[PDB]
């Protein structure tokens, strides 16, 4: 029935969706090559929410391949699990906007974005119905940020009341490459805070920090990085293939963590993620999975949420497991940490099961957690906007192409009182 | 005669004689049910390290 379209804009998108594109294969059992094995029911009785049967039994994804340049393209063809992708999602761009916002978006945003729609309504029309979009791309690109909003822009003009799903990746106030850095985030989130329904944050350097402290690797590469994301985003929708006995669904987290339109900004996490060291050593139980989950060492944004107030929270659980333990610690959460959840919500938390656990866990948890700790990102992004707007550097790759210092101006503008609102919720 | 011994028709074989060379028939790359009648073809990458 309902069919979630994927679209993966920029090279972070590309490889975000090889990576989360294997460890949907890897639960639904579908062989690189397109066939499935497995022998199990309880995969292909939903399987059109993600694949597409193609008439000789293959299973083909829902994905929408964007870059502007071929070079990322070959590389996710060329690699394992790539040629699950139909090559008619693929587009392709030969210019390439090189870490530069506005040139991705207006006048090498344009001639790519008729023929890339023409595959979305293509491949949406298709199914007889549609349950929304999730995009997935990244906001300190050039074309995952500049063109990928873009695309965000028509497909919810056109399509109104379908969900707005987006995972995006943010600057990393530590690393610091893609040296135009808070341009193209700002650029992109005064468009996006108005023109979606669901963003989900992820940082780079809070995924280093779940990498070296609480999964001990000692060189995570970014295939590791990629493949932990993958796991926050398949246990977001794993009730939209698998039953349960408290079902959720996108719509469902959106209903929910989201007390005005307006403020729609998430924390994500996933448990449980530790070595081998203390694989065998600790008892997988419903406590274990909140208590390791509710800190600052395993959300996947750089904010500490004890520095500011949980507006809204959903515990989303997975596996076969007892469903006293599951409220009882989502009650014990409220009892203890009183401060840290706002007054005027009671039980600021939904509870949902997957009876469908991951491959080789027997139980896990995933968390989208609303918050006004995102509030600190946006400051930490600001301040270096206007340390080098003030002083009018790097705008003439900005000006050449379209834009003027109205549309600059509206950026921190619209964006500011953002951070204005979620003070009035402290 | 040229022809046949019983009824009308030649009997001294044939004597033909093509026009040109007679080459390039234009082999097409599609089939009765067209795919693009594929063989291995060059890749336009970067070096797959
Ligand atoms: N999460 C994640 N981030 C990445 C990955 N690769 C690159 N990045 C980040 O994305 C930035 C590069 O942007 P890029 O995608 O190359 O620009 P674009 O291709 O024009 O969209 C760098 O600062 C990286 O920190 C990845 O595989 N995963």
């Amino acid at each position: 029935m309902r069919e979630i379209v994927h679209v993966q804009g920029g090279q972070c998108g590309n490889q975000i969706g090889a990576k989360f594109w294997e460890v949907i294969s890897d639960e639904h059992g579908i062989d690189p090559t397109g066939t499935y094995c497995g022998d199990s029911d309880l995969q292909l009785e939903r399987i059109n929410v993600f694949y597409n049967e193609a008439t000789g039994g293959r299973f083909v994804p829902r994905a929408i391949l964007m870059d502007l340049e071929p070079g990322t393209m070959d590389s996710v063809r060329a690699g394992p699990f790539g040629q699950l992708f139909r090559p008619d999602n693929f587009v392709f761009g030969q210019t390439g906007a090189g870490n530069n916002w506005a040139k991705g978006h207006y006048t090498e945003g344009a001639e790519l974005i008729d023929s890339v729609l023409d595959v979305v309504r293509k491949e949406a029309e298709g199914c007889d119905c549609l349950q929304g979009f999730q995009i997935t791309h990244s906001l300190g690109g050039g074309t995952g940020s500049g063109m990928g909003t873009l695309l965000i822009s028509k497909v919810r003009e056109e399509y109104p009341d379908r969900i707005m799903e987006t995972f995006s990746v943010f600057p990393s106030p530590k690393v610091s490459d893609t040296v135009v850095e808070p341009y193209n985030a700002t650029l992109s989130v005064h468009q996006l805070v108005e023109n979606a329904d669901e963003v989900q944050v992820i940082d780079n350097e809070a995924l280093y920090d779940i990498c070296f402290r609480t999964l001990k690797l000692t060189t995570p590469t970014y295939g590791d990085l990629n493949h932990l994301v993958s796991a926050a985003m398949s246990g977001v929708t794993c009730c939209l293939r698998f039953p349960g006995q408290l079902n959720s669904d996108l719509r469902k987290l959106a209903v929910n963590l989201i007390p005005f339109p307006r403020l729609h900004f998430f924390l994500i996490g996933f448990a449980p993620l530790t070595s081998r060291g203390s694989q065998q050593y600790r008892a997988l139980s419903v406590p274990e999975l909140t208590q390791q989950m509710f800190d600052a060492k395993n959300m996947m944004c750089a904010s500490d949420p004890r520095h500011g107030r949980y507006l809204t929270a959903s515990a989303m659980f997975r596996g076969r497991m007892s469903t006293k333990e599951v409220d009882e610690q989502m009650l014990n959460v409220q009892n203890k940490n009183s401060s840290y959840f706002v007054e005027w919500i009671p039980n600021n938390m939904k509870s949902s099961v997957c009876d469908i656990p991951p491959k080789g866990l027997k139980m896990s948890v995933t968390f989208v957690g609303n918050s006004t700790a995102i509030q600190e990102m946006f400051k930490r992004v600001s301040d270096q906007f206007t340390a080098m707007f003030r002083r009018k550097a790097f705008l003439h790759w900005y000006t050449g192409e379209g834009m003027d210092e109205m549309e600059f101006t509206e950026a921190e503008s619209n964006m500011n009182d953002l951070v204005s609102e979620y003070q009035q919720y402290q | 005669t040229s022809l046949h011994m019983s009824k009308l028709v030649p009997v001294t074989d044939l004597s033909p004689r093509p026009s040109f060379r007679y080459h390039a028939d234009t082999g097409s790359l599609d089939a009765t049910l067209l795919p693009v009648d594929a063989v291995p073809q060059e890749r336009i990458g970067r070096r797959l390290i």
